RNA sequence: UUGAGAGAUACAAUUUGGGAAGAAAUUCCCAGAGUGUGUUUCUUUUGCGUUUAACCUGAACAGUCUCAUCGUGGGCAUCUUGCGAUUC
């Protein structure tokens, strides 16, 4: 779907970059980011299997 | 049913329903869904034979919930009229439970079937 | 004498040294594992070899 | 397996006949049953050796 | 937890005090239990409240 | 039937106390614990005292293998003898329940086989060559 | 009255009484996550049942470097009904957060109920087979845990090894031979699965075979090297 | 009294590491190994002989009528003295 909007896309080596990208979330920062991450997980599962 | 899990084939079902028909001759076999639920809690159950075409299927799905806790094997033979006739009872039986008796003459033939049921798990 | 040194070479060839209640093995070298497919297991290939070289067919 | 164990089933109604066989209908361990092709007779074996013969009086 | 119990223990789910008295001393088990106040057991009469 | 409830109930007294009894109790473990070491000469110079940085007794026991740096029962009365006796008895109690229950199940198994002789069906009196008596009911669909 | 002892692993403790017992502090009192008992000595302390949790048997089996710490974060595969992650949540304390992954629903509902009582436990109801299905929720966890019963168990960790491991971070792998072969000795399995992990940059340090708790199981300890 | 391989254990000679105690030698404690013998275990190769064996099943207990269960009477204590089990 990223290959549909007139720009190239590539993969298969960005995992080390995604590691540094996931390390960058601590750089932009950290605990309050996890609390936003918590209710994200708490809603995305409870929507799926429950209610 | 798609809710059916491990469901034996055409082949192993003939082996399972032969042992059922030989355990009902030794009277080693508790019959029905509400009695196979008993032998799990007492722990004297060897394994659990269940039917697949029971309508509704949800009335015997607690036995795969119960057997996963107590580590007792279970399969689904496909049809409840079959397991009824192989159990010695005129009514259709949707879940049958082989009890544990180590003095039994059929003890060897149970553990041959039991290993094939744990093979599917 | 001649065979007594071969048995001590097994005390060089071995890698799994037991320490009482414990044991210690070693990781092999990576290039010996990567550049070579792992070795044929005996309990499978003897089942092939005994079966074709069977007394019930009069071979040889 | 059991003595006196022949049962007749009517067709297409799938109703077992109720009057015959009675209790006092001598059969024995029925091992060999046979119908006539033509006259409507019925021959029932046993284990004792006695082939006891009936007649379906409709036919 | 209730559906994992069999059928015959949903009779005597209430009357547990008179049950284990009647098993530990050899006696007769209670036959209704908490199910007795259903609208349908009361519609029956006699021994048919048991059946 | 009343006999095969009172034995059946006292078995479940003894079996549910088997689970409550084993839940408090602690079993020392005896399993294989192999250590993977990169070089054969590090392997030959291995010592459990050095690798786990423990000392004499803290090598062999697996519940608490503490660091010598981490190092840097008499509050309970009589720790050598009385406490270790009362350490042992909690096993020997639940050792007895397991000996009580399996003895008590066989009272049911020989009672339940006696109770199933009365009902219906045609039974065959067989005796094994060992001398034990079991029965074999006839292949007959009960109605 | 009850002697309490620090375990060599931080957060873990061992209580001494008439009967010995392995124990852990709780974050929230007044709750039994699976109906276990607890001791309150004041500070609450909660038993681990080693026959129900393989990590509980892994500690008490005698294990050198469990990478789970208080300050660290730890990802968890195979969080079926949350019997062990509430021990993992209670050994990381408030500071470490635990990522619990599960694919099955009916025991997953207990984990949904358990996140409401624990701040560390967050659930992952997505499939552990495809880790990019939940890539956004987790980033750079320190060490992971395996309890999955799938036969591609070196495969499913390897796709969680590349994407979510902190580099030079540990790994804990629990393997049964009953999953994989059930025909050869369980020792013969463990040589096969260790060689699988060296193909995915995991250098295994130790393995411990739980003999008196579960039959023919294992725990495998390694360090994920030179990849993030 | 085949070939080899591995494991356990008993024994003796002998060593590793760790801890304290002694100026060193030395001392004790704890953990661990290999070697020589005895023993024992399972797996494997080969030689000779053998080609079926074991279990199950079909109308497989019963006219000297069989079995079950509850009781009664007697024996066996110079002891089947009798388990909610089956002493005859």
């Amino acid at each position: 779907x990223x290959x549909x909007x007139x720009x190239x896309x590539x993969x298969x080596x960005x995992x080390x970059x995604x590691x540094x990208x996931x390390x960058x979330x601590x750089x932009x920062x950290d605990n309050d980011l996890s609390k936003m991450s918590l209710g994200l997980a708490h809603s995305i599962g409870r929507h799926k299997l429950k209610f | 049913n798609p809710k059916a899990f491990p469901l034996a084939d055409a082949a192993l079902t003939q082996q399972i329903l032969d042992v059922v028909q030989q355990a009902a001759n030794l009277r080693q076999l508790k019959k029905g869904a509400n009695e196979a639920t008993k032998t799990l809690n007492r722990g004297i159950s060897e394994f659990i034979i269940m039917a697949a075409d029971c309508e509704p299927i949800e009335i015997l799905l607690h036995l795969p919930l119960l057997c996963e806790d107590k580590n007792v094997p279970y399969v689904f033979v496909p049809s409840r009229v079959a397991l009824g006739r192989a159990c010695g009872v005129s009514r259709p039986v949707i879940a049958a439970s082989i009890t544990t008796n180590d003095a039994s003459a059929i003890k060897t033939q149970i553990y041959a079937v039991k290993d094939k049921i744990e093979t599917l798990l | 004498i001649k065979t007594k040194k071969r048995k001590t070479l097994k005390n060089l060839r071995k890698d799994s040294v037991k320490r009482g209640k414990f044991r210690v093995q070693l990781l092999s070298t990576t290039q010996d594992s990567k550049t070579l497919p792992p070795k044929k297991e005996s309990s499978i290939i003897r089942s092939k070899d005994r079966w074709l070289n069977r007394k019930a067919l009069n071979k040889g | 397996a059991v003595k006196d164990a022949l049962r007749l089933v009517h067709l297409p109604s799938c109703s077992v006949f109720s009057n015959w066989p009675t209790s006092g209908t001598p059969l024995g361990k029925v091992t060999s049953v046979a119908f006539s092709p033509s006259g409507g007779l019925l021959a029932v074996g046993n284990e004792q050796g006695k082939v006891r013969l009936w007649k379906l009086n409709h036919y | 937890s209730l559906a994992k119990s069999p059928a015959s223990t949903i009779q005597i789910l209430g009357a547990e005090k008179a049950l284990f008295r009647a098993l530990k001393t050899k006696h007769d088990t209670p036959k209704y239990g908490l199910l007795y106040h259903a609208s349908l057991v009361g519609q029956a009469t006699g021994k048919n409240k048991g059946k | 039937t009343q006999d095969s409830n009172y034995v059946r109930t006292l078995r479940q007294i003894e079996l549910k106390k088997l689970e409550k009894g084993a839940k408090q109790l602690m079993f020392k473990s005896s399993g294989n614990h192999t250590i993977f070491v990169d070089s054969r000469e590090k392997m030959n110079e291995f010592t459990p005292e050095k690798f786990f940085n423990t000392t004499s007794e803290m090598v062999n026991r697996s519940e608490n293998r503490l660091t010598k740096d981490q190092l840097a029962n008499a509050s309970s009365i009589m720790p050598k003898e009385s406490l270790d006796k009362k350490k042992l008895k909690k096993f020997k109690q639940v050792k007895q329940h397991l000996q009580r229950e399996t003895q008590l199940k066989q009272v049911q198994q020989r009672m339940d086989a006696q109770r199933e002789l009365l009902k219906k069906g045609s039974k065959k009196k067989i005796v094994d060559s060992s001398g034990k008596i079991s029965f074999k009911w006839k292949k007959q669909r009960k109605r | 009255k009850v002697v309490i002892e620090p375990h060599r692993h931080a957060g873990v403790y061992i209580a001494r009484g008439k009967e010995d017992l392995l124990v852990t502090k709780n974050m929230a009192p007044g709750e039994s996550v699976y109906g276990e008992k607890r001791i309150s000595v004041k500070v609450e302390y909660r038993v681990w049942n080693p026959f129900r949790s393989k990590l509980a048997a892994g500690i008490m089996g005698g294990l050198d470097e469990l990478f789970i710490a208080p300050g660290k974060k730890v990802l968890y595969l195979g969080a079926a009904s949350g019997t062990s992650v509430s021990h993992v949540s209670d050994v990381v304390g408030p500071e470490g957060v635990v990522y619990a992954v599960e694919f099955s629903h009916r025991p997953g509902r207990e984990l949904i109920s358990m996140a409401k009582k624990r701040p560390n436990i967050i659930p992952i109801i997505e499939d552990a087979r495809h880790p990019q299905k939940y890539r956004m929720l987790i980033g750079m966890v320190d060490c992971v845990f395996a309890d999955v019963a799938q036969p591609d168990q070196a495969r499913i960790i390897a796709l969680n090894s590349h994407m979510f491991l902190k580099d030079q971070g540990g790994v804990v792998i629990s393997i049964k031979a009953n999953c994989i072969d059930s025909t050869v000795d369980a020792e013969t399995v463990f040589a096969r699965e260790v060689q699988k992990l060296r193909e995915e940059r995991i250098k295994p340090l130790e393995q411990l075979t739980l003999e008196p708790y579960e039959r023919d199981h294992c725990i495998v300890v390694g360090r994920y090297m030179r990849s993030g």
